[PDB]
RNA sequence: AUGGUAGGAUAGUGGCCUACCAUGGUUUCAACGGGUAACGGGGAAUAAGGGUUCGAUUCCGGAGAGGGAGCCUGAGAAACG
RNA sequence: CCGGUUGGCCGGUCGGAUUUCCAACGGGGCCUUUCCUUCUGGCUAACCUUGAGCUUGGCGAACCAGGACUUUUACUUUGAAAAAAUUAGAGUGUUCAAAGCAGGCGUAUUGCUCGAAUAUAUUAGCAUGGAAUAAUAGAAUAGGACGUUUGGUUCUAUUUU
RNA sequence: GAAUUUGGACAAACUUGGUCAUUUAGAGGAACUAAAAGUCGUAACAAGGUUUCCGUAGGUGAACCUGCGGAAGGAUCAUU
């Protein structure tokens, strides 16, 4: 008889039965647990402003031979660390030290992206100024 | 049933006075009232003794408002008694139902003896205590 | 909270009065009065949206001061002033008489009536009971209290009123074949005669009602106006005299006269 | 102050209740009045819509109703015996309604004289033929005519005292002073 | 344990139909399987059918021409009211023009179109083409 | 705490409170507890059909005026210009 | 037997509809063992009647009223009472449109005039028709139903003497 | 009729604890993941060179080894 009751008055076991298997989720457990507001280090926001604590060289995984160009950054709103990948070439010449950056994720729902180990963030703008503006030099940068 | 009189204070109903000075036959006047609704008043409320100032017949409540009916899971209480009322809820999703119930304790008039599983209707009045707000209008099952 | 409420936000108002969405946050709140305030009109919409005599509501004070308009009789120089079902309008200046009866469409509509009809209204009957030092009276359906009344007159009937006094002239009871307003719910607008009322002991009376193209209906007993017998009714009755018919049937009709 | 609510209860499944609101004026409760004996003192209080209120305090005398005589007198009241709620109302000697009370009783005497002319306990023409016209009424009954004798009777106290400022009552009679009678006379 | 005999009695005809025979036998032949037959009959899906007479329940042996593509049970009796039906025709009817849902309303048992034709509504049962 | 009888208080009904009495009342059909990044509803977005997610926010109801508690005036406030 | 809708019919005006009509679908009345309860009155509904074919004297729902006896549900149909805005949607050239609820027509001087529809809105409560499908009850140590019986206890209580 | 004052109910708060729901420091551990041209063997995959796997117990630098009962997912569908 397919599993699942089939009775006309047996819509309680239905429901108890699909809230149950409803936390077989990926989404809904995440939703409803709230591990976004409790273990993300953005929170839940979709953007974070930090300061940049240093500059790192991470190497890409395998098979692919290349230096990676991340900053670790402090977010002002929880004090956490953070890793974030600086785009594009030549971009780390302006990300150098004690920045404002403004920070987003790369897309892939908090996984980290491509050849790159560990990194789940990039750099949107540096210094109230964006990135692709100084890249394209339709703008640039105050001193400091 | 065995005394009427067992308060500290005198049961009676107010405002019907019994002149001491006559003597006739039908010993005490006693008020009852037709709750109305086509509920007949029972012989027991009409002929007793009792004064049960919260009764639908002879005491100064009025019935008004719903009529349901349960079935007597409770009667541990003193003039109270639980009742039951068993309903289906439809679910719009899965397209089917679920049993549910409640709980209603209403007030039963010494007119009336019921026992755990009769069923009996009750009539809407106003707040008797801090829960009962029904009293028992007719047992007519067993 | 706290108190009473004196404003009414437009989109709160009664959709029969058709005031429009834009043109203002608030509609005027009808004052405490003879009529509830859902079925009730504000002499200021009936005065600038039914009749546009005025364009503002200061131009409505501006007539009303003068005392031009009067409803049943007395003068009334009040804005809100909620004018009801069978209330009886004078405009003086013009030499007009008025009288709020329904369209079948479930609004005011302008009923405007000769001098002879406006010398008096229909009420019927809320409850009969006697007040102090044994003096019987009755209650109409805008709050009028009428001392002495006839014995015969019980609750569900009217009785016509004479509003230069405040006398009963005749009334008329409630029984099968009486011509009925039905003023309330859906069926609001429409006349027809009754044909039998269901007694319902507990709550809401219904009773059934067909009109002239013997359409029938049902209606709680709180909605039905008891106007007349069947043939002639006590008032002038509006234009359609209550006949609702289809959307089909008013097209019909509107592309014959366009 | 003395809230009248049901919000701050327990529910009768026996959970506790989270506060929802603070205590609103239209459910206030207020002291009790204790109503004592003796140089009447009459406090008034302002309740809802105005609709002034009297609170008795210390009240002294009362209008007291004869059921079966069917008239009323305004007689002094000497003390409170019994009261079924509570006996520390009792000993303090507070008036509420349904208090069991002994009053003056010689008014009650002055009528029974002035209407019946038969004395209780142990001229002109007119009153001749009245008295004798309402004859065989004048034999009220065993208990009350003793109370006569002792000069005090039992009455129970119907008015609200708090409520409205005036202590009436009715005297007690037949089963429910025999039922008053043994709760007096009980050890 | 049977719990629906008019379901057996569709899924024997059904088998039956597909194996190309051209007769059945039903047991246990209840009240509903005679109407819900007849239905089936009426509109030309089955044929002659005949009931035999033991004294426990009876047996039914249905006639089966080649017109049946599949007559089915809606298990659990919905509750139906008359928008359902279109819905309910719509999801289980091959297409707009033929089959019948049956359902058992408060005027007897009857298909969709009839109960259309009479305004009435009830449980739905099964359905037939 | 659940009910009974009397009172008190209230605008009024009621364990609303007091005195005395009885031992009740809820719960696997999920009581009681915990959590809510929870004011509720009309409603919104997206949907073949069924659904899923949201609704602090133009209207309706509730609550609050830094946090609590108490009160005056008045028909109406436990009022915060 | 009888009327109800869609047809159908001389295409009657050259795409309008007078029904003697075929047909399909949907109801109602009566009989066939078919109780699908009726204690009091006015009024008599059909009606005994009926005038030579409008007559004076039979059955209470045919019209109500009064009381009295009531197995209990789930389901479905119809309807009432469900706030506007928002949704679907009718009318209307905002210059089009999103909108809005306006507007249109004259001798435009005394003016005249159509509108502001309608539908949806669950679950619960309410009124109503159906009675298939699922339940529930009943007469078995008869305490059963009847009853013109033949009575005895016992309770009201009128008009009246 | 003002100050002042007795009892009461309402009750903000305060002081001394004691529970739980929340953070920091933290000698040390203790793992897991990723990336890593490391060290020692070769447990599994072929009968992987002692068939493999399961449960349980003991032992061992590390894989693992051994006893007892089981499985074929075996390397046998097979001896009238
Ligand atoms: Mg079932
Ligand atoms: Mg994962
Ligand atoms: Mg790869
Ligand atoms: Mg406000
Ligand atoms: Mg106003
Ligand atoms: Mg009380
Ligand atoms: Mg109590
Ligand atoms: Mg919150
Ligand atoms: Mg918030
Ligand atoms: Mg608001
Ligand atoms: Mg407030
Ligand atoms: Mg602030
Ligand atoms: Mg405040
Ligand atoms: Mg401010
Ligand atoms: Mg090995
Ligand atoms: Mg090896
Ligand atoms: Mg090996
Ligand atoms: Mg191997």
């Amino acid at each position: 008889g397919k599993g699942k009751p089939r009775g006309l008055n047996s819509a309680r076991k239905l429901r108890v039965h699909r809230r149950n298997n409803r936390w077989a989720e990926n989404n809904y457990k995440k939703r409803l647990l709230g591990t976004a507001f409790k273990s993300s280090p953005f929170g839940g926001s979709s953007h974070a402003k930090g300061i940049v604590l240093e500059k790192l060289g991470i190497e890409s995984k395998q098979p692919n031979s290349a230096i990676r160009k991340c900053v670790r950054v402090q977010l002002i709103k929880n004090g956490k660390k953070v890793t974030a990948f600086v785009p594009n070439d030549g971009c780390l010449n302006f990300v150098d030290e004690n920045d404002e950056v403004l920070l987003a994720g790369f897309g892939r729902k908090g996984k980290a992206k491509g050849d790159i180990p560990g990194v789940r963030f990039k750099v949107v703008k540096v210094s109230g100024v964006s990135l692709l503006a100084l890249w394209k030099e339709k703008k640039e940068k105050p001193r400091s | 049933e065995l005394t009427v009189q067992s308060e500290r204070a005198f049961q009676k109903q107010p405002h019907i006075f019994n002149n001491p000075k006559v003597k006739t036959s039908k010993r005490t006047k006693r008020w009852y009232k037709n709750a109305g609704l086509g509920f007949k008043t029972p012989k027991t409320a009409i002929e007793g003794s009792y004064i049960d100032k919260k009764c639908p017949f002879t005491g100064l409540v009025s019935i008004r408002g719903k009529i349901l009916t349960g079935t007597v899971v409770s009667t541990k209480m003193h003039r109270t008694i639980v009742i039951r009322r068993a309903y289906l809820h439809y679910i719009p999703k899965y397209n089917r139902y679920e049993k549910r119930h409640k709980n209603v304790p209403v007030h039963v008039s010494p007119a009336f003896r019921v026992q755990v599983g009769d069923i009996v209707t009750v009539g809407q009045c106003r707040p008797i205590s801090k829960t009962v707000r029904f009293n028992v209008v007719k047992v007519s099952a067993a | 909270a706290r108190g009473p409420k004196k404003h009414l936000k437009r989109l709160a108002a009664p959709h029969h009065w058709l005031l429009d969405k834009l043109s203002g946050c608030y509609a005027p709140r009808p004052s405490a009065g003879p009529h509830k305030l859902r079925e009730s009109l504000p002499l200021i919409v009936f005065l600038r949206n039914r009749l546009k005599y005025a364009l503002n509501g200061r131009e409505v004070k501006a007539i009303l001061m003068q005392r031009h308009v009067k409803v049943d009789g007395k003068v009334r120089t009040d804005t809100t002033y909620p004018a009801g079902f069978m209330d009886v309008i004078t405009l003086d200046a013009t030499n007009e008489n008025f009288r709020l009866v329904y369209d079948v469409k479930g609004r005011f509509a302008v009923h405007r009536i000769t001098d002879e009809e406006a010398s008096y209204k229909l009420g019927k009957v809320k409850k009969v009971q006697l007040g102090k030092k044994g003096v019987p009276y009755v209650v109409t359906h805008d709050g009028r209290t009428i001392r002495y009344p006839d014995p015969n007159i019980k609750v569900n009937d009217t009785v016509k009123i004479d509003l230069a006094s405040g006398k009963i002239t005749d009334f008329i009871k409630f029984d099968a074949g009486k011509l009925v307003y039905v003023t309330g719910g859906r069926n609001l607008g429409r006349i027809g005669t009754i044909v039998h009322k269901e007694r319902h002991d507990g709550g809401f009376d219904l009773v059934h009602i067909k009109d002239s193209l013997d359409n029938t209906f049902v209606t709680r007993l709180n909605n039905v106006f008891v106007i007349g017998e069947q043939g002639k009714p006590y008032i002038s009755l509006p234009k359609g005299k209550g006949i609702k018919l289809s959307i089909a049937e008013e097209r019909d009709r509107r592309r014959a006269q366009q | 102050g003395i809230s009248r609510d049901s919000r701050h209860k327990r529910s009768a499944t026996g959970a506790k209740r989270a506060q929802f609101r603070k205590k609103r004026k239209f459910e206030l409760g207020r002291q009790p009045a204790n109503t004592k004996i003796g140089a009447k003192r009459i406090h008034s209080v302002r309740t809802r819509g105005g609709n002034k209120k009297y609170r008795a305090l210390r009240i002294e005398t009362g209008n007291f109703s004869w059921a079966s005589e069917g008239i009323s007198k305004k007689t002094r009241i000497a003390g409170v015996v019994y009261h079924p709620s509570n006996n520390e109302l009792v000993r303090t000697n507070t008036l509420t309604k349904a208090a069991i009370v002994q009053i003056d009783a010689t008014p009650f005497r002055q009528w029974f004289e002035a209407h019946y002319g038969q004395t209780l306990g142990k001229k002109s023409k007119n009153a001749e033929r009245k008295w004798a016209a309402r004859a065989a009424s004048a034999k009220i009954e065993s208990s009350v005519e003793s109370q006569f004798s002792a000069g005090r009777l039992y009455a129970c106290i119907s008015s609200r005292p708090g409520q409205s400022g005036r202590c009436d009552g009715y005297i007690l009679e037949g089963e429910e002073l025999a039922f008053y009678l043994r709760r007096l006379t009980a050890k | 344990t049977r719990s629906s005999v008019l379901a057996d009695a569709l899924n024997a005809i059904n088998n039956a139909e597909k194996t190309g025979k051209r007769q059945v036998l039903i047991r246990p032949s209840s009240k509903v399987i005679i109407k819900f037959l007849q239905v089936m009959q009426k509109h030309g899906y089955i044929g002659e059918f005949e009931y035999i007479d033991d004294h426990r329940s009876g047996k039914i042996v249905v006639q089966l021409n080649g017109r049946l593509n599949k007559c089915g049970v809606i298990s659990p009796r919905f509750n139906v009211k008359i928008g359902d039906i279109e819905k309910w025709t719509a999801n289980l009817l091959p297409a707009r023009q033929f089959g019948y849902v049956i359902l058992t309303t408060s005027a007897g048992i009857m298909d969709h179109e009839e109960a259309r034709r009479k305004h009435v509504s009830g449980k739905i049962l099964g359905f037939v083409y």
